[PDB]
This record gives C-alpha cells, structure tokens and sequence, in this order.
C-alpha cells in the first residue's frame, strides 16, 4: 500500500497560494494531512473519510482541505505564511487503524522572494596523491551562492544513482553570516575504488536540484529568474 | 427467571452536544443509575454490587467509564462518515444484559436502535445488521467489526461477566426481589363505569374481576400496569353498567401477598 | 503531549546496545507503534504492539509493551552508523479507522562509526572545467578528530561526514576546505584545527 | 415522532384532608426530550420528584413524575406535557373517580 505527494519540496511567498498533492491508489477510503515541526509529533491538520467529505483536524486554522476523488487528498494553503513552513505528511488507510504514510512535502514560506537564486555546480576530480596512497579516489561536489536552503544534492554514475561511498553535508554553511539573507554552499563527497575511476567510460555527474520560483510567480529583476531547476557539474574517468 | 437489562439512551443534538444516560433493571427493579454528569455507576440498591469485590468492581466500572467517551467519539466520527446521508439529531438507545434460567443456564443479547428502530446487535463474534436495517449502516457494520479488541471485550463482557454478575445479583438481592406487598383496592364512577382501584403491590402477577356474587363479569377490562414511586404497582379495572344496577357488584383481587384471603369489595 | 519519549537525544558508539522509553497517558490503548525517521526520509515502521502485556522483534530491533503502567521501551542490538535517525512513538485509540494517532516528539539517536584503520591526509583536488580552481579535503581520519572552522571568513571549512563504501565494509570521516582568496593552500587550510601528528601532506 | 399518553392516579385511595402521593405516568414517546409539570390549580407545584427515564421493549420512552398533595373538595390538580411531537402542550387533569 503506497502513498505519494506532489510537489516534494516547495518554496513559497507570503500571500501566495499553495496546493499539496497527495494521491494514492490503493483503494482506501479515508485520508489524512499531518505536519511535522521540530519538537513537536504530527499533528492533523483536515481529513477525509471518502469523495467530497473533508474534515477539520487538531490544527485546521489557515489550511483548506479538498477531495474531490478517493485517489487525491488536497492540502491547500489560500494565503500562505511564513508559519506554515514545515514539512507535511499525507496518509491513507481503509476501515483498519494501520495509516500508510506518504514520502513528505517540505515548505518553506519567506517573507520576499527577492533574493532567491540557483546554485552554482563544481565538481572536483580525485587527488592523484590520494590513488597511490589508498587505492581509492574521492570526488567532491560544490553548490555554491544558492538562496534558500531548499536543494537535492545527488550523485549519478553512468545515468544511474549510487548512494554507497556517498556523504553530503547534513546542512549547508553561509557564505555571508553577517548578511541578512545570505547565500548557502553544500559539499558531497563520492568516493570509488581508484581502477573504477581510472575507467575511461565511466560517467561521473553531481546534480543539484534547486528549488525556487514558480513559472507564474512575478519577477521583477534584471538577472535571470531563479526558477526551480537543475544544476549540475560532469566528470570522466582517467587512467 | 429474570431479565438483566442495561438500557442506555444516548442523544447527538449536533456535531457538538451530546449526552449519554443508563438506567439498569433486574426484573422490574432498578439496579444502577448512571446520569451523563456522574463520572461513576450510582447504585440503587444497597446490593448493586452483587457478589463482585470493590477491586472488580472498580475495573469493571472504568471500563464503562471508557465506554462511555469512547461511544460518543465514535458515533460523532461515524456521522461524519456517513455525511450526508446521516445527519443530527440522533438517538441512539442500547439494551445490553442477560436472561438467567434454572441449572447454569443464561442467555446474552447486546441490541442497538437508531432513531427508535432496532438496527444492529452482537452477535456470536461481530457485530451484525437485523432484518429491515437500512444498507447505509453496512459500513458503520465493516468498521466496528475491524475493531478487534472491542470485539473481544464485549464477547467477555456477554459471555462470562453477565451472567456471573447476574448470578451474584440474584443472591445479593434476594430479600428485595422476593418481596411480598399487600395490594389496597377502592371504589369510584364515572358518568356509567364503574373502577376498582388497585395499588401498592408487589410482584407484578395479580387478578382483579369484578363479580356479581360469584359469577365473573365478562365486560371487565383491565388496564395497564402503572408503576408507583416506591417500586410497587398499579392497577384498574373497568366495567360498563347501565345506572341503577349497582347494587350486587363487587371487587374481587387474588394477590399472592395476601395468601388466600382475597381482597373483597363491595359497592 | 500525551505522549512522552526519553532520552530527548543520545549519542553512541557502534556495537553498543541502546533503550528507548516511551510513556504514555492516551485513553484508551489499542496499539502503540515504533517508527524509523532518517533526515530528509519519511516515517518507515519498525514494530507495532497490541497486547496487554506485549513483545515484538523485528532483526537488531525489540520492543515492549506494558499497558497498565502505559509505557513501552524500543532495544536496539549492535547499533550500526545506518541506525542515525529520530525514533517516533505513537498510540493509537481504536483498533479501527474511527482512531486518531497521538505522536511523541520522538528521540534523536547518532551512532558514531567505528573507523578501523585511520590514515588521516590532506588532498588537494582540481575542478574538472576550471582547474586553476580547488578544494582541500581532509579524510580518513577517526572519531576521535575534531573538524573547526577557520578564523579568516573568507575559507569555508565543512563539518565531518562519514562516508560508507558498502561493498568494501568501508567507512572513512571527511571535510572539506576552500577559498578564492590569494595564497591559500592545503597545507595551511585546516591549521584551526586539532589534526593528528602524523597527517599525510602529500607534495 | 411518537405522541406521548398521560396518566395521573394516586398511590393511596383519595380522601380529603389527608396527605398522599399524586403520580403522573408519561409514555410511548420520542424523541426522549420532554418537559412534565404538575399543577396544582394550574400552578406549578414545587416538589416534583422524577424517576430515572427508561424505554420499553418497543424502544418508546417512558418516566414517572410524583409529588406529595392533599386532595380536597375544591383543589383541582394536572399534569402537564410538552413534547416536539404535539403543537400544544397537553394537560391531563386528575379525577377522583378516574
Ligand atoms: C452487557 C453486560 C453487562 C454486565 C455487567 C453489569 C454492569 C452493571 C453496571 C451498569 C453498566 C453501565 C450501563 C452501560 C450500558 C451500556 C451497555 C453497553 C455494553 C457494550 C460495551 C462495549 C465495550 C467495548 C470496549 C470499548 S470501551 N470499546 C471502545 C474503545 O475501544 C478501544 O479501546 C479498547 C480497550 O479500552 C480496545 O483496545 C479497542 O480495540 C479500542 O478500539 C470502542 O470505541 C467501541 O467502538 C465503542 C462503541 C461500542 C458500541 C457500538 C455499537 C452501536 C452501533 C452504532 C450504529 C452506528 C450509527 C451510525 C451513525
Ligand atoms: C461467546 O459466545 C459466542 C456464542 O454466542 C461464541 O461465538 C461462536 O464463536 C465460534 C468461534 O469462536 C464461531 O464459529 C461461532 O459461529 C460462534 N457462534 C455463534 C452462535 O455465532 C464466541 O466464541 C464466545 N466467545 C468467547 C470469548 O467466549
Ligand atoms: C446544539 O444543540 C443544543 C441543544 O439542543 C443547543 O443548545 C446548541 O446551541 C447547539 N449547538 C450548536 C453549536 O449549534
Ligand atoms: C455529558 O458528559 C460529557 C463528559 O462528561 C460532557 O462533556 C457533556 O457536556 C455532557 N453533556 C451534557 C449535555 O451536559
């Protein structure tokens, strides 16, 4: 029995509309909208017991709830605030107490969107050094200058994503912490087995998914509108 | 043989008031008052516990006391989840217990109405809909009958702690149920009938015939059985004369608390 | 809050054992349930317990459950690096969907990874479109190494991140270390910090 | 909706002067909300007791009101009845003779 919500992550303005997405297939009659806040459990927010029945939860205030099928439950934010930035949970179950949790939608709601801006992607080939001293070869991956914290860093060998001999920092560091609204950087590590490196037809590639703007969203600026995209940097192998 | 009945009337104004009220009856004796404000059971007699410890008692009453919440709770949700094909006011009655017979002999029942229409019982292991039930509350149905642990409590609850409750009752209150009241009768006419008045007796079983001498009069009719304050009875008989045959008539009342010497009442 | 989790937060070493309380005053009981939260992840379920007097397992993970004093405890066996996670409690009401769930807090575990054979070194690695540009990435060093951030604003230093090359048993710590600025070197990259003496600085 | 009957008789047989129990019988209605007063002169006596509500097998309520009275030669005594299911209060009046 599987859940899932769209979008997974999104960033938003104050006065803004948003709608969360969450659909499952398994037949289920009754769903459910939580959010998770640091130092808190999940707490209700609306639910549904079948099509065209939505009911207030625990903590219903500023959220509207929709379903309009038994396959989507809808948390729709009309005018959003920065309060209501937290990560949200959608579940569903049928007549049984067992709810089935979806993957999370994590919002961040700012004040302006004026200093929302794509990350730049470097990626760093392995010290020579470090292959005759360890027989290992560490790549590192750098996203830097981005606003807000909202990226998805993720390592691809050969148009496949690999997870072993990967770590990415578990927060992103400011580049200005004296500035108001300063710009992030992210690092990751992949590290291989030197003779895995040293294969010429090996696609290396660190992509960072950036989260920002809307297409509708106004922009107002000279510089490029810093819309939800992907940035990424590429490497080949070397004997 | 005597009738154990849990009688609980529960009302849902809207989505928000509600109030839940049992009376509990052995025979026609109250037992247990349990009135929405009380937090605990009220005994009505000084034998209410039956043959149960404080310490069995207590778990027995917090579970009601749970009951209690989580019945409202319930309902409220399943309101919700009929909506709206179902909506407030609702009344909700339950008539729970058992009937105890001679040897180790008893039989439990456990029935719900709807809006005064008897819908659903337990029975067995589940909960199930009796004939005439509307299709509706097959889904109310599939969801009590998920619940698992309320489904074992309440086959214990019918099974074994009724009639073992029952049981001890009978003992502890043997006094009350086998109390025997004398009936007091009287006289009176309407414009003609005539009424033989008959009250304060205890059990209910009694015969009241109005005579012309010895012979039974065919036109007696008897009314129902009205209950006094102090848990005895009440009971007239009517008869249809034409004015001026007064003369002759009696009033004849068989009580098993006068032992043979019937009550005699002449006009 | 009723549903309460102790520790509030732990921090143990690899192949240690751990017990997580949970204590509870939701009315009624009908089951109590143990998730698994990583960072980023979603809720994936360990164990539920139902009964009176209850006890599960499920591999390194067990778990208890006392209804009458409303209180259950997670164990976790020979806990490994993947274990870093919050633990979440949560009791449910009914044995049906009329149930709402009461969530704890939960409880924030990090296991610190056992490192086998440190070689802590100092690498210098190129970037790929613009070489004349680096990072200065320090590896291989054991728990006990303290990683800080440098003194001049300008250099940016990461905090330790250790890394599991899975099909080898392989785990190794690393940060990284850069900055634009004239005259910056690996070698006087990580001086802010409590490296160990024999660090390799290669060339 | 079900109309509720009435019935008001005496514990004791009725005689002037002496003190007794008035008894007011309401049954065979829902929904259970209902209002019952006892008059006295069309006054509402003080000291009404109520018994408990309970239902019948046929799942229709019923309960006994009661109060203490001395029956005279002039005093008339009632029971009145307020129920969703009648548009007018219903007052049933106590007959020494039934
Ligand atoms: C009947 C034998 C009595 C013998 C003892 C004598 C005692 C005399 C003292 C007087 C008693 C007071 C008067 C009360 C009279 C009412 C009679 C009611 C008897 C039935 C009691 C049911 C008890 C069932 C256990 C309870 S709580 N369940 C509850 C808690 O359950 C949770 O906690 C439990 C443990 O605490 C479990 O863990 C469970 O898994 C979890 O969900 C659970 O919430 C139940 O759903 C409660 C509802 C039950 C009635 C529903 C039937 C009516 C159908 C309605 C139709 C639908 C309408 C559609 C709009
Ligand atoms: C309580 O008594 C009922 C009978 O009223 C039992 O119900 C039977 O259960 C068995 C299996 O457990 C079923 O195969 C039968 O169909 C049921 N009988 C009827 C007539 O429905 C029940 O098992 C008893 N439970 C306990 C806990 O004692
Ligand atoms: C619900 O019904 C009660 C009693 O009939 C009434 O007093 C109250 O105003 C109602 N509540 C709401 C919220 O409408
Ligand atoms: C009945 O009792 C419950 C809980 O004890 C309470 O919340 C509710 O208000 C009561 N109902 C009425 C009508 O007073």
């Amino acid at each position: 029995a599987a859940v899932t919500q769209s979008p997974r992550n999104k960033v938003a303005v104050t006065g803004g509309k948003v709608t969360l997405s969450c659909n499952q297939t398994n037949n289920h009659n009754n769903m459910y909208w939580y959010r998770q806040d640091t130092g808190h459990g999940l707490r209700l927010i609306h639910y549904s017991y079948g099509a065209g029945s939505t009911e207030k939860g625990d903590i219903p205030d500023g959220y509207k709830a929709s379903r309009p099928s038994q396959e989507n439950f809808s948390l729709i934010l009309e005018l959003a605030t920065p309060s209501q930035t937290s990560v949200y949970f959608c579940a569903s179950g049928d007549e049984g107490y067992t709810q089935y949790f979806g993957p999370g939608t994590r919002l961040l709601v700012l004040e302006d969107l004026r200093n929302v801006t794509p990350p730049k992607v470097s990626l760093f080939e392995p010290s020579k050094a470090e292959i005759s001293h360890t027989q290992k070869a560490t790549l590192v991956c750098l996203a830097t200058g981005f606003y807000p914290d909202h990226v998805e860093l993720s390592w691809w060998v050969n148009g496949k994503e690999v997870h072993s001999g990967v770590c990415t920092d578990p927060q992103p560091l400011k580049e200005q912490p004296a500035l108001n609204d300063s710009r992030y950087s992210l690092s990751s590590r992949l590290r291989v087995s030197a003779t895995f490196w040293q294969n010429p037809r090996n696609h290396f590639r660190c992509q960072v998914q950036f989260y920002g703007l809307s297409e509708n969203d106004e922009w107002t600026q000279d510089r490029a509108k810093p819309v939800t995209q992907i940035v990424s940097a590429e490497a080949w192998g070397r004997a | 043989n005597y009738t154990f009945r849990c009688l609980q009337m529960s009302s849902f104004a809207n989505r928000s008031w509600s109030r839940t009220d049992s009376v509990v009856w052995l025979g026609d004796l109250q037992t247990h008052r349990w009135s929405n404000d009380s937090a605990t059971i009220s005994f009505t007699k000084p034998w209410s516990q039956g043959k149960l410890s404080n310490q069995q008692w207590e778990k027995l009453q917090h579970m009601f006391q749970v009951y209690r919440v989580s019945f409202t709770r319930d309902i409220q949700e399943l309101v919700k989840m009929m909506s709206p094909k179902e909506d407030y006011p609702i009344e909700i009655q339950l008539s729970a217990g058992c009937e105890m017979y001679p040897g180790n002999a008893s039989e439990s029942f456990l029935h719900v109405a709807f809006q005064g229409k008897y819908v659903v019982r337990f029975w067995g292991t589940s909960w199930q809909t009796v004939p005439g039930a509307p299709s509706w509350l097959d889904l109310p149905i599939k969801v009590l009958n998920a619940d698992q642990g309320t489904s074992a409590t309440v086959q214990m609850l019918l099974n074994d702690t009724c009639p073992l409750f029952v049981r001890g009752l009978l003992e502890a209150g043997k006094s009350d149920l086998e109390k025997q009241e004398k009936p007091v009768a009287w006289l009176s006419s309407v414009p003609r009938q005539l009424v033989c008045h008959v009250s304060g007796f205890y059990p209910k079983p009694v015969w009241v015939m109005w005579m012309r001498g010895d012979q039974e009069q065919q036109g007696t009719h008897r009314g129902d059985f009205l209950p006094n304050a102090d848990e005895t009875w009440y009971l007239q008989a009517t008869l249809d004369v034409e004015a001026g045959e007064e003369a002759g008539l009696a009033c004849r009342v068989k009580h098993s608390s006068l032992g043979g010497q019937d009550i005699i009442l002449y006009w | 809050t009723q549903v309460e989790q102790s520790p509030q937060s732990l921090v143990v070493r690899q192949g240690e054992n751990c017990v997580l309380q949970c204590n509870y005053s939701v009315t009624p009981d009908n089951h109590l349930r143990w998730f698994k939260q990583d960072t980023g992840k979603g809720l994936v379920s360990l164990t539920v317990l139902v009964d009176q007097k209850d006890k599960t397992s499920n591999g390194r993970y067990s778990a208890t459950l006392d209804k009458d004093a409303k209180h259950s405890t997670l164990h976790i066996t020979a806990t490994l690096l993947d274990d870093t996670a919050t633990y979440i409690c949560v009791v449910g009401d009914r044995g049906s969907a009329l149930g709402r769930l009461h969530f704890g807090a939960g409880t924030q575990l990090i296991v610190i990874p056992d490192i086998q054979n440190p070689d802590p070194a100092v690498y210098q690695l190129r970037d790929s479109k613009s070489s004349d540009k680096s990072v200065c990435l320090f590896t291989d060093f054991d728990s006990q190494t303290n990683v800080s951030q440098s003194k001049d604003s300008d250099v940016y230093i990461t905090d330790k991140c250790v890394l599991d090359m899975r099909s080898m048993d392989f785990k190794s710590n690393s940060a990284v270390a850069w900055s634009n600025k004239s005259d910056f070197a690996c070698a006087n990259a990580f001086n802010n910090s409590i490296i160990p003496e024999d660090t390799f600085f290669p060339s | 909706q079900k109309t509720p009957q009435i019935q008001v008789y005496s514990r004791h047989p009725p005689e002037n002067g002496k003190p007794n129990i008035l008894n007011c019988y309401v049954t065979q209605f829902h929904p259970p909300h209902i209002e019952i007063q006892m008059l006295k002169n069309g006054k509402k006596i003080p000291k009404v007791e109520m018994s408990d509500m309970s239902f019948s097998k046929d799942w229709s309520f019923y309960i006994l009101a009661h109060t203490e009275f001395t029956p005279t030669e002039t005093d008339t005594y009632a029971c009145r009845v307020k129920h969703a299911s009648m548009a007018e209060p219903k007052t049933v009046y106590w007959d020494r003779d039934m």
